[PDB]
């Protein structure tokens, strides 16, 4: 006879993971496009070095 | 609702056991000829009316 209990504890369990994975793979795929063009940057870099 | 005057019990309780029920099966649990012999099964009021 507290089945609104056992679904609201639910509903906070359930909306936390996905907020939760959301952050996890969106900072997970940022920073790996960060890192290449970081690495491409750095040999540009180096290119210009020795032409100038 | 209730025509007659009076307190549901755990109405809120019933209404979330009853958001998740695909169909039900009306079934006469106790007849009312055969299972009261020794009382008077014939009973109205002017708080439930039916057809004026
Ligand atoms: C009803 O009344 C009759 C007549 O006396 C009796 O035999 C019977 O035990 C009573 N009860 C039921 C449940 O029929």
């Amino acid at each position: 006879l507290e089945k609104r209990m056992e679904n609201l504890n639910k509903k906070v369990d359930d909306g936390f993971l996905d907020i939760w994975t959301y952050n996890a793979e969106l900072l997970v795929l940022l920073e790996n496009e960060r890192t290449l063009d970081f690495h491409d940057s750095n040999v540009k870099n180096l290119y210009e070095k020795v032409k100038n | 609702g209730t025509c007659f005057p009076g307190d549901f019990a755990d109405y809120e309780e019933l209404r979330e056991q009853l958001s998740s029920v695909s169909s039900f099966e009306r079934f006469e649990i106790f007849p009312k000829e055969r299972s009261w012999p020794n009382h008077t099964t014939r009973g109205v009021t002017a708080a439930c009316p039916h057809a004026m």
